[PDB]
Order: structure tokens, then sequence, then C-alpha cells
């Protein structure tokens, strides 16, 4: 049938803040679904606490709720919008989990809301590990030997049945959250405890090992007529034992014979049928024994996923778009295939004439004490994708697009290192994030294909390819630049070697290689993505480079073009926020009539959705790759200011090569980024800046330090030293020297400059003081403690700087306020990650405005000239990945570790904060026992915090020094033993559920290390904790509020602005 | 350096690398979208005189094995691919692809812009071409032979690939566990079907056995009279190369069968024969259908099936005699895919219900055929 008519309104459950394992892929999917349903004339309501999402843009839906994704809150949204149906398959596990709670809570019944896409039963059938296993056996599909557990006792018994190593998998979790591989009992207990607690259903599935078998996935779509298609197959590079999300993966499958593929294909469809997915897609996972084709079913995800996004990018088939339409009664045969100009139906199986490779992006450097070995629980923060005509080409392109400074297979160990083979061996046997490079080093080191195989379990099919690339590199190194004849160079290019990689081997500048290609006229061609292996033409311009014969670009001669450079894979500090901007630049300009060209390779993002721009080049964001596109597009201007560090770093080089860079100049950018350059302008402008030095020698520092004055901020990773003794101390383990502004308020300011005027986008007051990374601080818009007097000063200071540095489009300024004095921390002449939040808060699409400015249209001309101060408070709170790395001390500092953020909207600051905190997955309660354990400098203010908690009904606990101060205040807390003190101590108390809140503040490397236990325990046991007094006060405040009391939509928020 | 060159009728050259036999090869050039199943494709008799181009870049990843051969030999005139992998990596592989081609004496080229090729063929339609692999491949020559190619239009190839003498087939389908099974004993198979060999795929036969059919394969040219004598529980019209049109013997026979009450089922070429025999007309498609992701709708049930296709000719829907009712159509182009006799127990499918390679989606077409048989026996 055609669309459903007994439905008018649809509520779509969003995914929430980005986290490891649940990332940008949900904005892309959610946006696609809004789009789809909206196109179908439905009334769409959505909830997503993540403000940096395109799906929350007011113009994408009918009723947008940026509210905490809690059933009580969603209930209020349902009560208030009275949706007819709810689609819970476009928002990660968060959406699944919420849909079911809503069901459980009977909320769905209460309001007569119909679940579409997938039913509650289906979802459970796939999400409940026991159920899933039963269904498989019921359809004769084999599963690993396993057992269910609901307690440690039961768990220990399964372990006893399967032995080690064993695989632990929680029910109702994904991304390997709460799971792992137990090699021993000790490990077993750890993982299991963790997963039981984390499981929404307090249930684990423990399996025997299949580590080393091949790992495959298949993306399936089924319609109500029972039509079923395989949209894409995926062969993992990294074998079973390493989560699909942390694995290198390629499409399509490579090593299965047609016979095996059919069986897999039949199994996949059977699984969907059994689980009951009747109107949407699903990801089905399997294990294959390379030795005999033995097929095992691992799991099924009744929703869109990071794989379905990847599959969509890979094949050109918009899974989520189709699924949303299926959700509403449409059948596959009824829908048209987007990219083939609607010429054909969606009911078909795509065929691709290229190889897709996805490589995960990690951030282990950011988590010192973390276990950096790859396992079944995802640890990756993002991913890149590449398209090549061959696997080698595909792989190498991905490596160079990874944003880790690789040009491909750069070496990790020295040839002349006596212990090199042992190091290699270890990295191979126990995969870390660097494995890919160690494989190459293995070949250079004399190890055979078979030897590498035995260690890694990666199929030889892939391995031989890397070995061949190594041998080719060895040739290059021998023949040097002289040997780079046209014939050979072409061969190299065809295998995907970057100019940079070649340059290094030939000992020349990458530019030399590039000139050499110009000489030989050796440039790549562009092929288009079409879902059908060229069987049908396409009107879409979704392309990738390759060294072939026929070019398919067909640039227009017609329009003025604007190029937008993406940031590549997401990483901590470089998230979705930047991609949001990129997207906006494109929608605006395109709407303005320019021909918009997007260059990016992040498979998860909306930026890489062919609908977002006129032309999409799915390529590595490198000078080489971008130069090639410019070469042929001859764009009017290129924007490098919106994709984060990635494109920023290419600005100078691009200009030098004659690229028409628009907006703030690369020189301008450098003035800001260059400490020295920047120190002069500050100086120039008669502005306040913390005392600084530039020390080369230890003893030089200690002297210069005396000058500057402690405490000190040592920027080369950053550290805060407090005394001379501390300085050396650092120096040992260990250069800019900056006086650290203690007890200071940190502020962020986002603005736009058009050369004529400066528009203040937003002044954000952080909760955590300066010293706690802006990226990890919660913030308020508008400020909640800052005098107008002082903000005005900052506003004036931002204008002074905007003009001086010649800003053209967006900027961001960071200040520190100490003793009614404004101190400049830094200037970022580009779009900052706060941009999306400010746009949401203020209703002003700053990325669109700044984009138009960059392109020629003034602020005056657009009618955006006055700063907006909204009638409500907007608070942004972050989410930290500490829970993924338990060895890590979960404490804040000058270095950013967060992955995502949420936004809270309130009539008061307390209300906004409340919503933000809840939205952040805080386990804070309004009653219980709190534990206070603060540093010296906080002992004074802790009294008032202790009282505030007292007024609330909390009971208090405290360690010695604190108890002392409180006692003198007349507050007598219940004494608590530090761990060395005796018993019970905090650990025991926290472990036994005594506390519902913890406030623990520490200063000093040593003090920190000592207090480590408190924080690590608070996290493990799920107690809300604050590591800043400013944070605790905020928490205090929020208690006076009720995050579920009232809900408002973005449309409503925005209408309130005068 | 072992060169290979491929030249099309239009003068379009593709310079690559030789990966099979040294030599030359001339035929109609086609493209196939199948990401898996290269071997089964190569050994498909319908590929006789056709030079096969595969759209999926890496061809040979799994090597080769005897179970994956659809016939006794390699029917493809030539093979055009983008990349020949360094190794074959699959537990079932018994011989790398190059070795295989060499062994079957097949001219093959790798390393050419297959996509460019594909779009050419789609845009301008099928073309005859020539592949030359040797020390110095003469383009001019290659152009000559390609241009010289007769063409598959009006070419009866069914007679060329057909068995010399009739035979019996009692073998069933492959299993992962069991591999290709031992042939069954005659008393073991319920029905007895007579199958015209128009360049028959082993999978069709195996799948028929699977359903309890004992077969007697017959040469293409066998006479109705001769068949009838056999007291067949049903008659089957296999797939096969070339133009169905020129197969007068087959048509004439079919008509004869259509006077009786015996069940008749045609697959691919057999579909076209049935159609012609009924009064319909066949056409040669622009580039035809070769792939394994082809949606086909069962108009009656309003259900779609992803199928394995391999045809360069079709039955014109607009010429269909009233005793022919349309059963299936392509979702890709709307072309005719299935027909059934309104008056007789005769029906056919343009695609390959037996797949191999390909989706198992259309397998049930066989089922119907059994039904008719079971019911023809009830009488
Ligand atoms: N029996 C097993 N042996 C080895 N690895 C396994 C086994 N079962 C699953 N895995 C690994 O664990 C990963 C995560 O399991 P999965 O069922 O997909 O959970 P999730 O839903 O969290 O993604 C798989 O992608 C695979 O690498
Ligand atoms: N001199 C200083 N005094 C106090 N806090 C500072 C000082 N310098 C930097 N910080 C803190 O360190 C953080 C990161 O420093 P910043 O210069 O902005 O580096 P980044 O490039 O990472 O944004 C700031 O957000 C702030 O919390
Ligand atoms: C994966 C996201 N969560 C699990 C569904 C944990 C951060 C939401 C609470
Ligand atoms: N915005 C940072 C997160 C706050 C965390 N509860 C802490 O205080 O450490
Ligand atoms: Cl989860
Ligand atoms: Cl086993
Ligand atoms: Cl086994
Ligand atoms: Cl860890
Ligand atoms: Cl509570
Ligand atoms: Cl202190
Ligand atoms: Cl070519
Ligand atoms: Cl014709
Ligand atoms: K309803
Ligand atoms: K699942
Ligand atoms: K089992
Ligand atoms: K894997
Ligand atoms: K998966
Ligand atoms: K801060
Ligand atoms: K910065
Ligand atoms: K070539
Ligand atoms: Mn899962
Ligand atoms: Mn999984
Ligand atoms: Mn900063």
């Amino acid at each position: 049938m055609p669309k459903r008519t007994d439905i008018k309104s649809i509520l779509i459950l969003g995914a929430g803040p980005i986290v490891i394992g649940q990332a940008c892929e949900f904005d892309y999917s959610g946006a696609q679904a809004c789009k789809a349903l909206r196109e179908e004339g439905y009334r769409v309501i959505l909830v997503n606490s993540n403000p940096a999402t395109i799906m929350t843009d007011p113009e994408m839906a009918d009723a947008t709720y940026i509210e905490p994704i809690h059933w009580e809150v969603v209930r209020k949204i349902i009560e208030k919008e009275r949706p007819d149906a709810v689609l819970p398959t476009m928002g990660g596990q968060t959406a699944l989990n919420c849909a079911l709670e809503l069901e459980r809570q009977g909320v769905l019944e209460e309001f007569g809301v119909t679940m579409i896409g997938a039913t509650a039963d289906a979802i459970d059938k796939a999400e409940d590990r026991r159920r899933f296993d039963v269904a498989m056996k019921k359809i004769g599909l084999e599963t690993a030997r396993s057992g269910i557990a609901h307690t440690m006792e039961e768990a220990l018994a399964v372990a006893a049945d399967v032995g080690f190593p064993c695989i632990i998998r929680p029910s109702f979790t994904m991304g390997g959250s709460g799971g792992g591989i137990a090699y021993n009992r000790e490990e077993f207990e750890e993982i299991c405890a963790r997963g039981l607690d984390l499981s929404p259903t307090k249930e684990l599935l423990i399996d025997e090992s299949l580590i080393g078998w091949k790992e495959y996935e298949m993306e399936v779509v089924r319609d109500k007529n029972d039509n079923c298609i395989i949209v894409c197959s995926i062969e993992n590079f990294d074998a079973m034992g390493i989560h699909t999300g942390d694995s290198i993966t390629v499409a399509p499958a490579q090593t299965l014979t047609d016979k095996e593929y059919q069986i897999m294909r039949n199994a996949s469809m059977a699984v969907l049928r059994e689980i009951g997915v009747e109107t949407g897609g699903s990801n089905v996972q399997f294990a294959v024994n390379p030795k005999n084709g033995r097929l095992i079913v691992i799991e099924m995800n009744p929703r869109v996923s990071r794989s379905s996004a990847l599959a969509s990018k890979a094949t050109g088939f918009p899974i989520a778009k189709v699924a949303a339409k299926l959700a509403v009664g449409y059948t596959l045969d009824e829908l048209m295939n987007d990219i083939t100009g609607g010429r054909t139906p969606a009911s078909f199986e795509p065929s691709i004439d290229y190889v897709v490779t996805k490589i995960p992006r990690f951030n282990f450097e950011k988590f010192a004490g973390a276990n950096d070995r790859l396992t079944t629980q995802m640890k990756s923060v993002g991913e890149v994708m590449a398209i090549g005509r061959t696997q080698q080409e595909s792989l190498q392109k991905a490596l160079r697009g990874l944003e880790v400074g690789a040009t491909g297979f750069d070496p990790k160990v020295s040839l002349d290192d006596p212990e090199a083979l042992t190091k290699i061996r270890r990295e191979l046997k126990d995969a870390g994030a660097d494995r890919i490079w160690y494989i190459a080093d293995a070949f250079r080191a004399g190890l055979s294909v078979d030897g590498v195989f035995n260690l890694t379990n990666i199929d030889r099919w892939f391995l031989v390819q890397i070995e061949e690339l190594v041998r080719l590199e060895e040739k290059v190194a021998e023949v040097g630049i002289t040997g780079l004849n046209a014939d050979f160079l072409r061969q190299l290019k065809r295998k995907g070697f970057a100019d940079a990689r070649l340059a290094k081997l030939a000992g020349v500048r990458e530019a030399e290689i590039r000139k050499l290609r110009d000489q030989y006229d050796l440039h790549p061609v562009y092929k288009r993505v079409d879902t059908c292996a060229a069987e049908f033409a396409t009107d879409t311009a979704y392309m990738y480079s390759t060294y072939e014969e026929e070019c398919e670009a067909n640039p227009s001669t017609d329009r003025e073009k604007i190029m937008v450079l993406g940031g590549g894979p997401n990483r901590i500090g470089q998230g979705i926020e930047f991609d949001y901007c990129c997207v906006h630049a494109s929608l605006a300009l395109r709407e303005d009539g320019y021909e918009t060209i997007m260059v990016n390779c992040n498979p998860e993002t909306v930026s890489t959705d062919y609908d977002t721009s006129d032309r999409l080049y799915f390529e590595p964001v490198t000078l080489e790759d971008v130069l090639e596109i410019v070469r042929i597009e001859k764009p009017k201007g290129v924007i490098v200011q919106y994709g984060g560090q990635t494109p920023l770093k290419l600005a100078r080089a691009l200009e030098a090569a004659g690229v028409p860079v628009i907006g703030t100049s690369p020189d301008a950018i450098d003035r800001a980024e260059d400490r020295e350059r920047f120190q002069h302008a500050v100086e120039r402008l008669k502005l306040k800046q913390p005392a600084n030095a530039t020390v080369t020698a230890i003893e030089m520092a200690v002297e210069k330090a005396k000058e500057i004055g402690y405490p000190l901020v040592v920027r080369p990773a950053m550290e805060i030293v407090y005394d001379e003794a501390d300085l050396r101390r650092y120096f040992q383990t260990a250069v800019l020297l900056d006086h650290f502004l203690d007890d200071a308020v940190e502020v962020d300011v986002d603005a736009i400059c058009d050369g004529e005027m400066v528009l203040i986008g937003g002044i954000m007051e952080h909760i955590e003081q300066a010293g706690v990374h802006s990226g990890d601080s919660a913030c308020s818009l508008p400020a909640y403690t800052l005098s107008q007097e002082i903000q005005d000063v900052m506003r004036q200071q931002v204008q002074k700087l905007a003009f001086e540095l010649q800003v053209r489009g967006l900027m961001n300024v960071q200040f520190a306020v100490k003793n009614n004095e404004v101190y400049l921390i830094e200037v970022n002449p580009r779009a900052a990650r706060t941009v999306p939040f400010v746009s949401k808060a203020t209703g002003v699409p700053l990325a669109k405005v700044a984009a138009r400015v960059m392109a020629g249209k003034s602020l005056a001309e657009q009618g955006v000239t006055k700063e907006v101060i909204p009638p409500y408070y907007s608070v942004k709170e972050v989410v930290l990945p500490f829970n993924k790395f338990p060895g890590v001390d979960p404490l804040l500092g000058p270095e950013m570790r967060s992955t995502g953020e949420v936004m809270g909207v309130g009539r008061t600051f307390a209300e906004a904060f409340a919503k933000a905190q809840l939205g952040s997955n805080s386990t804070m309660k309004k009653h219980g026992r709190a534990l206070l354990s603060v540093r010296e400098g906080d002992k004074e203010r802790v009294v008032d915090l202790a009282a505030k908690l007292l007024k609330q009904g909390f009971e208090l606990d405290a360690t010695h020094g604190t108890a002392i101060v409180l006692g003198e205040a007349g507050i007598n807390p219940r004494l608590v033993n530090k761990v060395h003190e005796g018993r019970p101590h905090i650990q025991d108390r926290i472990k036994n559920g005594e506390y519902t809140y913890i406030i623990n503040t520490t200063s000093g490397r040593r003090a920190i290390e000592d207090s480590r236990v408190i924080r690590r325990s608070a996290l493990q046991y799920k107690v809300h904790y604050d590591t800043t007094l400013n944070g605790g006060f905020a928490t205090a405040m929020a208690l006076n509020a009720d995050a579920t009391e009232k809900v408002i939509s973005v449309q409503e928020m925005h209408a309130q602005i005068k | 350096i072992k060169s290979a060159l491929l030249v099309l009728e239009d003068g379009t050259q593709f310079h690559g690398r030789a990966i099979g036999a040294t030599g030359s090869a001339v035929g109609e050039v086609v493209f196939n979208t199948s990401m898996t199943g290269y071997q089964e494709i190569l050994t498909d008799p319908s590929y006789s005189r056709q030079i096969v181009t595969l759209t999926y870049p890496h061809i040979g990843n799994v090597g080769t094995n005897d179970a994956d051969e659809e016939s006794s030999q390699v029917h493809a005139q030539g093979l055009v691919i983008r990349d020949l992998p360094l190794i074959a990596s699959n537990f079932r592989n018994t011989e790398d692809l190059s070795s295989y081609l060499k062994r079957h004496n097949i001219v093959a080229i790798a390393d050419i812009d297959t996509r460019k090729l594909t779009r050419l063929l789609r845009e301008k339609g099928a073309q005859n071409g020539c592949i030359i692999a040797g020390d110095n491949p003469d383009a001019a020559l290659a152009l000559e032979k390609a241009r010289a190619f007769p063409g598959l239009n009006g070419m009866d190839l069914a007679k060329e690939v057909t068995t010399a003498e009739a035979y019996s087939w009692t073998q069933g389908s492959w299993t992962l566990t069991g591999g290709l099974p031992e042939a069954k004993k005659e008393d073991e198979l319920p029905f007895h079907v007579v199958a015209y060999d128009f360049g028959a795929k082993r999978n069709i036969l195996r799948m028929l056995v699977d359903r309890g059919c004992r077969l007697t394969i017959v040469p293409a040219q066998t006479s109705a009279e001769d068949v009838l004598k056999m007291n067949p529980d049903g008659i089957f019209l296999s797939n096969g190369p070339g133009d169905p049109a020129p197969c007068d013997y087959a048509i004439t026979a079919i008509q004869k069968f259509l006077e009786t009450d015996i069940p008749v089922f045609g697959i691919c070429l057999g579909h076209q024969l049935l159609a012609l025999a009924s009064g319909a007309k066949t056409v040669k498609m622009k580039f035809g259908h070769h792939g394994g992701n082809h949606p086909v709708k069962d108009v009656e049930k309003n259900v779609v099936m992803i199928t394995a296709q391999n045809h360069g000719f079709a039955v014109d829907e607009a010429t269909l005699p009233a005793n022919l009712r349309v059963t299936h159509k392509s979702l890709f182009d709307g072309t005719l895919q299935g027909i059934h006799r309104t008056d007789k127990p005769a029906f056919s499918f343009q695609g390959h219900p037996e797949a191999s390679p390909g989706p198992h989606d259309a397998a049930p077409l066989f089922d119907h055929f059994i039904e008719l048989i079971e019911q023809y026996r009830k009488t």
C-alpha cells in the first residue's frame, strides 16, 4: 500500500549527545527521516538533546524539542504534541531504549501512540540476547555456544561452560558497551559486573570464542509486502574479536564465493523475518570460519546504525530515507531510487564497481592510563571512508584521509632497530590502533604473509595487497625521484600512493611529486556513485577520484561555485559541531544560488549526504586531493574555516597553489594561531594577557617562572605546575610558560565580522573555571554571574580584535575574568564548536550568516546586525567518555576529552542547568547522602555548599580537612576515612551505595594522583560527582528545579525572541 | 610485460594486461553486474560468442572450483576485468583464476577501465569487439576482426552448444556440508522430465532433480514425435546462447507439444522459444540484462523478486497472442519476464530461477512446474 492515513503526526526519537559507539550517524539518519516524512506531508515532532544536529534545525521539522531524552520528558512531549505514531529506529540505542521504556511505562497506551518502523516486540526480540538466540535456533541458524546470565553466579557458571577466552555481551546495549573478552577470571568478573550494571535489562550473554573467524555484515531492508533486499555486504578487515566499529571494514564482501554469499543473504532475510522487522532496515552480523565456510549468526540491530550509514554512503542507496517511508506504509517497488534520477525503484539490490573502505579513528593519546588494545567494546571516536577502483587504492586513500598525519603506510619502527621485530610482533598479535602500520612494518622487517596472518587473523587476501605496496615503496626508495618515470608513477598512483608518501621515499618535497604529475599530465579521473555499477545513468554528482581513463565530473561552466572543506573523520575536539557549520554553509549558499561543492570523507555526517550539496566529492581532505578538484572545478571561492583543524591547516598551502580561499585569510588565521604573532597584536591593541615566557632550558624556566609567577600553565598536552619543585618535577616527565589565572571565570565569545561591523553571536559563561577546557565545560547563554559591565568590555575587546586581525566571517574569543579584570586567552579566527549551540539558543544561523559574509554579502545587507539576547537561559553540558576507559582518572583539566554535548532550555539558570544535566545522563538525585572532599582553596566556599545540600535534605559525609572546616562553620559532617586512614573509607562507602552525590576537588599532581580513587569509584558505581566547586554549586541550584516540569519546542523558543 | 588489447566495433581501444591464453577472441561484448559468481558466469553456455566484462573490479578473489562450473567448459569467448587479485583466498578454491583461464584456453584481459566500457555499452548499446593478447597486439587487426564479426542477431547458437546424443541426469544440488551429491538412482525420482538442451545450465537440472525429476537431456534438434514417444511427465526448455528466432526446429516442436496436455516450462531461451511458438515476437535488446540484482515483479501476486538475469533478446509484450498472459515484468525497464498459456499448462521465465550465480528468489518458479506435472499425472 501507499502511505498510511490513520497517521498524521509522527514523533521521531533522536539519539542524544555523541558518544563513542553512538555518533554522527544518528544525525544523518534522523535528518533523513525528518526529510522523508516531511516530504510525505506528515507532521513531524522530534526530540534530541543534542543541539549540534541538523535534525534539530527548526526548519527541518514541525515541533523540535531539544530536551533531555528521558521517558518522563518525552512523556510530556507526547502529552503535549499527541503524536499519532513514534519512530524509534533512527536514534541509536537511546531511541530503542526510550521507545521501550515509554511502552513499559504505558505511556504509549495512555496517549494512543502507534510504534512504527519496528514494533516493541521485534526490537526486544533482537535486543534481548536470550530471545535472539532462541529465534536463531528456531530458524536453524547457528550461534556460538553460549549462555545467559543475570548475576555473577550465573555468569561464572557459563564461563565454566564455555571457558576462556569468552565473549561477554550485554542485552540492550551496542557498540560493545558493557562487554569485552575475558581471558581470565579476574577480567571476567570485571567485565561482567560492568555489563550487568550497564545492561538495561541486567542481562548478559556469554559466548565461547570465535576470535579470528571472518566477520561480515549485511544491511537489509524489508517492506510490508514482504519484499526484501540486501542493500550492501561488508567484509571486516579486522577479524572477530575486534568490534565492527573499531575495525577496518570494506564493501562489498570479498572472500565469499557466490554460494556462500547466497546462504548469508538467505540467512539475513530469514533473520529479519523471524525477529519481525517488517517495515524498515536492519543490520545482520555473522562469523565465518575461513577454513570451512561455517556460518554463525552473531547479532541483529533492528534499526539504522553506523553500518547502515556507511552502507548508504558506500552504495548511494539512502537506507534511512527509504526506511522512514516504509515505516509509513510505502512498499519498495513504490519508491524510486534517488541517485538514478528516480528512473528505477528502490526495490533492487545495489551493485558497485569500486571498493569501499572504512577506517576507525581513535584518540588514545588523550587517555594516558587507558588500555589501548582493541576489543569487543568500541573505543574509537570516529571514522573515515574512502572509495577506490581497487582495494589498494581504496585503502590508501582512507589512510591519507584519516587525519592522523599518515600519508599512507608511514613506518612506525626503524629498520635498524634490533628490537623492532619484537615490537611489531606484539602490535600484530594484540591489535592496537596502530596495527595497520605495523603490518606494513612487518613486511619491511622480513616477516611473511603467513607469518602476519598467524598473528593477526586478517585474511591473506588483504595482506598480500599491503605486502605488494611495501615492495613498491622499496622500489621507489631505490630508484628515487629519477626512477619516477611516467609509466611507473602512474602505476603508483593507481595503487593509491599519495604524492606525500612518494615524496618521502624519494626524499623530495611533496610538491615535487605533484609538479611531476603535472608534467606527465598524470591526474586522476572522477567516477560517480550510482548504486548500479553504471547500469543506469545518474543525475547526481556524488563522485570519488581514481586513476582511470574516463572522467565523469562534467563541471559546469555555468555557475559561480563555492567549495566547502570538511574536517574528515570526527575526533575529540573536532566533532559534529564543525560538520554542522559545513552543512549550513552549503545550504545557505546553495539557496542563495551558488553551486555548492562539498569535499569530505566522514561516512557518518550529513555533509556527505548527496542531498546536502550540488556536488559531492567523497575524498580525503588533503592538499593533494583538494588541489585536484579545484583544478577541474575552478571555483569562485573555497571555505576552509568551517571544518575544524583539518582544512584550517591547508589554508596557507592552498592559497600558495592559487586556490581562491574566501573569508578570513590564511595569513590572518596564522596571526591568531601564532602565539608570537598573537602576543604582538594583543600588545598592539593594548589588551590584557597573562604573563608569558618562552623557555628552552629547564633552569631558564625556573627563572622565567619566578618572573611569571606560579601557578603556571605549561603549553608545549598541557599541564599546570604550582611551585618551583613542581616545575622540575614536570620537566622530568616532560615551551610556552603562562601564568595560570586561578579562580577565574572562563568565557567564550562567538562573533562575525564583515570588515564593516562586528556582530556578537553569543557570550557564553562557563560553569567550570578557566583551567578546565572550554570544550569540557558546561556553559550558560546568557551569562549567569557576569556583570554587564564586564561583558561589555569583552564585547568591545572582540570588536577590537575582529577588525585588527581582519576577520571575515566567524570568530571565537576566549577570555578569563579575574578580579574584575578581563584577560585574553585565545583567539580562533574561524567557526568554533559552540557555534551550533549559540545558533540554537539565539535562533540565528551564524554559520549561514558567516558563510554569506564570506561569499560577499554584508551583515547589513542580510539584516543581521544586532546581537540577540534570548528571553530564556540555554545551558550546554557535555558527555565524557571516561566510562569507556576505566583506567583513566575521570577528572577535568586543561585538555579536552568530551565527545558530545546537550542543551538545556529554562526560564531560570537552574532550570536550564537541570535539563542540561539530566540530558547529559547524570545520575543526580534530589535526596540522599553527599560526600564532600575539597581542596584548601575551596574550603572556604564549601561551607555554603554544604549548607545548600543541607537545606535540600541531604546528609553529609566528609574527609578530615573538610570536616574540620565545616565543623568550624557549625556544620558537623559525618567523618569518613581516607583510604589510608582506616575503615570504613570512601571507597567502601561508595562501593556500598552510601552516596548519591560527590563533590571532590583537588589541586596538585600529587594530590590528584592520591584522590584518584574517589573519582574512579564514583564513576564505576554511577554516583553523580562534580570535580569543580563551581560545578557543585550549579548542581545545587538545579536541585531547586524540575527538568520534567515544562517542555518547549525550538519553534516556540525562537518565536519568543524579539 | 604481457600485453592485451580490446577493441570495439566503434574503434574504442582498451589497453591492458593479458591474464589468460595468448591469442585473440571475437564476440559480442556484454557487461555483467554480478559482484560474486564469476566462475559460474564464465561457464554459462549462454555466453557462447560473447565477450564478458564484469563491473565488479576484483575478479578472482575466491579462485575456482569444480562445483562452481555450470557446464563442462568455459562458454565465454573472452573475459574483460579491472583487476586480477594477487591471490585467491577461499577454502573452496582449487585453482587461481589466471591458471584456470589458461587451462580453458581463454583470452582475457585485466587492468582496463571497465566502467568506461560499461557506460559505453549502456549508452550506445551492445557492440562486437575483439581481444588480442600477445607480445604486440595489433589494434588495426583487432578492429578488423571485431568489425568482421557476424553478429549475434539471427544467430542460432543453441545448435552449436547442444549435446551430441541424449543422456540422463539424476543429480541434485550442492550443499555446504555435502558438496555436490552422488547422482540418484532412477527408481528414486518420481517424475521423468525431458529436457531440451539449448546450452543448459547444470543448476537448472540439479534443481529439477531436487524436486524429484529424473531427466533425459535431449539435443536441441530432437523431434516432438521422438520426445512424445518417451512418455514424459513434462517437457523442459533450457537456457542457451544466440537468437531464439532462427531456431525453427525448436519452435516447430514446441508447437507440437502445445497440442497436447503435457506440461511445458521454458527458462531464458526456452522462454523465448515458448513465446514464439505461441505466436509472439522476439527482439534484440539494446544491451540486455546481465546481472544478479534485477528486480522482477510477479504481477499476479504483486511481489518482487531479485533475480539472476542473462539475456540479450526479449519477447515483445505488445505482440503477445491472447493465449499468452503476462506473469512477470522487469522493475528495471518494464520488459517482459514471464508468461503463461491461458489455455495450456505451459509457462516460462526470462530470468534464471536456478540462479547460480545469484539470488534464490525466483526458485519457486520451478514449484509451479511440478504442480502442473503432479496434476498431469493425476490424469
Ligand atoms: N563468539 C565470539 N567470539 C569472538 N568475538 C565475538 C564473538 N561474538 C561476538 N564477537 C565480537 O564482538 C563484537 C560485538 O558483538 P555484537 O553482538 O555485535 O554486540 P554489539 O550489539 O554491542 O555490537 C562483534 O562485532 C565481534 O567482533
Ligand atoms: N593562562 C591561563 N589561565 C587559566 N586557564 C587557562 C590559561 N590558558 C589556558 N587556560 C585553560 O586551558 C584551556 C585550553 O587552552 P587554549 O589556549 O584555549 O587551547 P586550545 O587550542 O586547546 O583551545 C582553556 O579553555 C582554559 O580552561
Ligand atoms: C549510548 C547512549 N546511552 C545508552 C543508550 C549511554 C550514554 C544513553 C543513556
Ligand atoms: N562539564 C563537565 C562535567 C562535570 C563532571 N560532573 C565533573 O565535574 O567532573
Ligand atoms: Cl548502548
Ligand atoms: Cl566452534
Ligand atoms: Cl568449525
Ligand atoms: Cl581502560
Ligand atoms: Cl532523585
Ligand atoms: Cl587548592
Ligand atoms: Cl582502459
Ligand atoms: Cl530485433
Ligand atoms: K495512533
Ligand atoms: K542486537
Ligand atoms: K548455540
Ligand atoms: K571485526
Ligand atoms: K554492526
Ligand atoms: K572552563
Ligand atoms: K585553539
Ligand atoms: K590500462
Ligand atoms: Mn548490536
Ligand atoms: Mn554489533
Ligand atoms: Mn581554546
